[PDB]
Formats: C-alpha cells, structure tokens, sequence
C-alpha cells in the first residue's frame, strides 16, 4: 500500500483555509411552494492544509474582468489540492455545496463554491483535488 | 434624383474587449436614368415594288 503519499509533505509549503457548510430552509407560512422564501444556514470550519493555483490558459471565459452590455463584470477561479473532504450538493436533500474563502484579483477576499471533486477510492490515501468558481459579486451563490 | 430612406439603426460594437463604439447604418434609395447607344443600323427603304392581282369574273 501507499506509504509516502499517506503523510504530509515536507518540501512544498501548504496553508489552511476557511470554509462553511450550507443548507436551505423554507420561510413563507402560506406559500404552497418548496422554495418559499429560501434561506441558507451556515456552519464554519477549516481545511487542514491546502494548495491554491490559478487557471493555466488565457481563454476568453477564464479572463478576470469581462465586458458585457452592462459593465465590466468580474470572474475568478482556482484549482485546489487538499486533505480535507468537501462535498457538493445532493438532490432530493436540503444540503448545498461547500464554500471556502480565498483571495481574488481585485485585492479583496471572496467565497468560492466547490464545483468538481476528485477522489481515488481504490488507492486509500486521503488526497483530493477541487475546482472552484468565485461567487457572483453582490450575492451568496446558489 | 432622391427617392426615399430606410430606418436608421444605432449600434454598439465592442473593440479589443475594452470599449463599445457607437455606429449607425441606413440605406438611401435614388432614382436614375441610363442611356446607351446601338452598334449599327439597318438599311433604308429606297425602292418598293408591289404586285397587285384583281380577280374579276369577266376574264
């Protein structure tokens, strides 16, 4: 079985990041809809150690500021290697995708939503790879 | 001569993915008249000969 990869690295620096779980709930008392007035509940936590890297190409959809008919919108993304388990959304449930807070190109800090998670069930070592997309500015995603 | 005009449409076109340029477009229709010259002529009628036959019962 794997031995070296089953232990923490000692050459490349790694950092911890903050995250938060997400659910949703219905608030309207009389509306007949599952949506109602949707609300999201958060529960914070942290990842043991992570590595953050940017997109490699220069494709038009990967550029940071984009020109739309309204104005120069904003976009960011990352690829993350981590030893913590993060989950995407699951259907027929009230759980949403986990989010984690990282620096952006504008100098601030914003939340990124997990979109793709990679796992190797037959190997055993707990090492994962994630792909993240920054939440739209002015909202908390979906 | 001038005849009529079409709708004037205003447009915005991105440039270098940074700026929107103002533009417009229209179609103006004019009348005209074109003249061209033939490549020759036919001959004139200088002499005409006509044959006549008057059918009658006396001969």
């Amino acid at each position: 079985a794997y031995s070296l990869l089953s232990s923490r690295n000692r050459l490349i620096p790694r950092v911890e990041v903050q995250c938060r779980k997400r659910e949703w709930v219905k608030t309207d008392p009389d509306s007949p809809f599952l949506n109602g007035g949707r609300e999201v509940l958060y529960t914070p936590f942290t990842a043991v150690e992570c590595t953050v890297q940017p997109m490699r190409g220069k494709a038009i959809r990967d550029q940071n500021n984009q020109l739309m008919i309204g104005g120069e919108e904003d976009y960011d993304s990352y690829t993350v290697y981590s030893e913590t388990l993060l989950f995407r959304a699951r259907e027929g449930t009230e759980h949403l995708s986990d989010q984690m807070l990282l620096p952006d190109s504008g100098g601030g800090q914003t939340w990124f939503t997990v979109m793709k998670a990679d796992m190797y069930p037959s190997s055993g070592v707990p090492r994962y790879r994630y792909y993240l997309i920054a939440v739209p500015v002015g909202t908390e995603g979906g | 001569a001038y005849s009529s005009t079409s709708n004037i449409a205003r447009m915005r076109v991105p440039l270098n993915q940074q700026m929107f340029e103002n533009r417009a477009r229209t179609i103006v229709t004019f009348n005209a008249t074109f003249v061209e010259k033939d490549l020759g002529t036919f001959e004139d009628i200088e002499h005409i000969i006509i044959g006549i036959d008057v059918d009658n019962p006396s001969g």
